[PDB]
């Protein structure tokens, strides 16, 4: 749900963990 | 032979356990490695049958496959696990990986490597510990597998099961010797992790087995990024840490009502208000030794406020929520730095909330600030860019003004990042290069969508020279898509892609305005893609010629007027009145043909297919090259 201008980045958040299992 | 395999394959998934005796009773003997060794893909995943068993949790088929013979399972393969793709995955990491302590337990008593690092050097420990049981993680770290080994991005074990709430996890990992002060290639010391989450009691066991504070890599103690994250309850133990010092507190209480400010998941404005009063109150504890606050000058981005350097004025705008929505932003400035990377998220909050309560401008200046701290941070800001096209054609839909100065500033940093979008595109070969490419070409995509606004607003001399000299330098760099669609081409082109959001209300291709602004600012009128065709094969292949036929004619009549052959070739021989699929388009384009003999002779050539290489001048050569 992208459409309302609303961020579509959550939080970011994945600066300092790069996400295990994600990519 | 091979369906046989492929039954079995799919069978694996099934249970079949006393049904597929009758498939290898009286069977060949020369297929078992192609059999029990079958590597197939069920939807793109490198596995075998015992594989998929454990990552589906079959334990039964895995003894259906060692019932009388055995085979080998420690093999590479990519498989696609629930959420995201892992390469170089193996049977006992997809079975630690789906929470499967009998599947684990059953591949390690008949012989599987514990340190089986995939491609991403990632252990099956921490696989296990993603979504870590105490149960599951017993045998594993009783098999002699060292838990201080480290990764891709240096995430260890413990990183990861502070980050996923795994607190029997961590400690089980802890109480058995682990690395407390391990340093991530980010830099976080597996603190910021416990804390990016909010897990009380994680931080409670790290900080019982003396974890310390130390700042990561990006100039941010674990205090710190607990305030930033909007949690409170770590917080208030990382402030009970009794050696935190006093500057660092009264930062870290700002922080914190400044994240409460602007994030969706946490947003009270009573908090934010509340938290920043405290910050003051403690502040100025003493009248003597008073922490005057050192206040960074305004920025015209958040108004013109400077923050709040006394109790009063932290009083005065109490009320007033919109007030407090920009002190949290001017003090979460202060605190985290221009250089950080997750200061521009409550900007383009911020932003969006402006945006979704009708006032732009206001939207726009606060875009704009969050846009060049991430440029100057050097990210992968295509979907800011897509914003600002999104929010300017709402502003162009509403019969709203737009700001000249803006749309110059948002094209000067989509000019910017191209670049560097080209640079990343070159230096990458085949890593994330997909990504690289969809990036570059929705930045195109984004880029024209912001040539399209600023053709519709009103511009003075100077704001139009400034855009036109923005639109000039990005074609002085010759922008190409994956089929060697130019920056002309997808303007012209009718299948080049419109946002499906207010984009659509718009920014409509082909558009001739565009066309029109790009021909008078110097495009290369006559490139071509891979496919080989011009802008004018492209035009021609239209299949709108009645509904927008004043576009098409005043799109025609510029490519004409730009200088183009009306004659040249693609790859297909095909001459573009040949690819006129239209009566009007083929019309128009004959109306507009200007006749020479030179195009009628290298066509000629070109139909007699005269061996002309190595015989004619070499301009004239590629003259009839494409003619």
């Amino acid at each position: 749900t992208k459409y309302t201008f609303f961020p579509p980045k959550k939080s970011h958040g994945s600066c300092a963990p790069p996400v295990s299992r994600a990519g | 032979m091979e369906g046989l395999a492929g039954y079995v394959y799919k069978a694996a998934s099934e249970g079949k356990v006393l049904t597929l005796a009758a498939l290898l009773l009286n069977r060949s003997e020369s297929d078992i490695r192609y059999l029990l060794g079958y590597v197939s893909q069920q939807g793109g995943q490198r596995s075998t049958p015992l594989i998929i068993a454990a990552r589906n949790g079959h334990a039964k088929v895995v003894r259906l496959l060692l019932e009388h013979y055995r085979v080998q399972t420690q093999q590479t393969g990519t498989v696609r696990f629930d959420g995201y793709v892992i390469d170089g995955a193996t049977a006992l990491w997809c079975a630690a990986g789906a929470g499967h302590f009998e599947v684990v337990k059953l591949l390690v008593s008949h012989g599987a490597n514990v340190n089986h690092t995939t491609v991403t050097n990632s252990t099956p420990l921490r696989a296990a510990c993603f979504d870590g049981r105490l149960d599951i993680v017993k045998y594993l770290v009783e098999n002699n597998a060292n838990i201080s080994i480290a990764n891709k991005y240096d995430n260890t074990c413990l990183m990861i099961a502070a980050y996923k709430g795994h607190t029997d996890v961590v400690r089980y990992l802890l109480e058995q010797r682990a690395d407390p002060n391990a340093k991530a290639h980010c830099g976080a010391t597996a603190l910021h992790f416990a804390a990016e989450a909010g897990h009380i009691d994680i931080v409670k066991e790290l900080i019982k087995w003396r974890a310390a504070i130390v700042v990561n890599g990006h100039g941010m103690t674990p205090l710190k990024v607990a305030a930033e994250s909007c949690k409170a309850d770590v917080v208030e133990l990382l402030l009970s840490h009794a050696d935190c010092d006093r500057r660092s507190r009264i930062e870290a209480l700002e922080l914190l009502g400044a994240s409460f400010a602007n994030d969706r998941e946490n947003y009270d404005i009573i908090k934010t208000y509340h938290y920043l009063y405290l910050a003051m109150l403690e502040r100025f504890q003493d009248g003597d030794n008073i922490l005057e606050k050192e206040v960074l000058p305004p920025i015209h981005a958040y108004g013109n406020r400077t923050e709040c350097r006394n109790p009063q004025e932290l009083e005065s705008i109490r009320q007033d929520r919109d007030a407090l929505h920009m002190e949290g932003l001017i003090v979460r400035e202060r605190i985290l730095g221009a250089d950080n990377i997750d200061v521009s998220h409550p900007i383009i909050y911020r932003g969006a909330v402006y945006a979704d309560n009708m006032e732009f401008e206001q939207c726009i200046k606060l875009w704009l600030h969050a846009l060049h701290l991430r440029q100057k941070g050097n990210r992968n800001t295509h979907k800011d860019l897509l914003r600002f096209a999104q929010v300017f054609s709402q502003m162009i839909h509403l019969n709203e003004t737009v700001k000249a100065p803006d749309i110059e500033c948002v094209l000067r940093c989509s000019v910017l990042e191209i670049e560097q979008s080209m640079n990343r595109v070159k230096n990458i070969s085949d890593a994330d290069v997909h990504n690289a490419m969809d990036n570059y070409e929705c930045n195109l995509y984004t880029f024209l969508y912001l040539v399209c606004i600023s053709t519709k607003t009103q511009c003075s001399e100077e704001d139009q020279c400034k855009i036109n000299k923005q639109i000039y330098n990005l074609i002085h760099l010759d922008p190409r898509t994956r089929e060697g669609f130019t920056l002309l081409h997808l303007a012209v082109n009718s299948n080049t892609p419109v946002d499906d959001f207010h984009t659509n209300d718009v920014c409509s291709f082909p558009n001739a305005l565009v066309t029109k602004l790009l021909l008078d600012c110097g495009a290369e009128v006559n490139a071509v893609d891979n496919e080989g065709n011009s802008a004018l094969h492209i035009i021609v292949q239209y299949n709108r010629p009645i509904s927008d036929f004043l576009t098409l004619h005043s799109i025609i009549i510029s490519l004409v007027e730009a200088g183009a052959h009306t004659d040249m070739t693609n790859k297909q021989n095909k001459t573009p009145l040949d690819k006129s699929t239209t009566g009007v388009s083929e019309i128009l384009l004959k109306t507009q043909m200007k006749m020479s003999l030179k195009c009628l002779a290298a066509r000629a050539v070109r139909a007699n297919d005269i061996n002309y290489q190595d015989q004619i001048p070499r301009t004239l050569e590629e003259f009839v090259g494409f003619h």
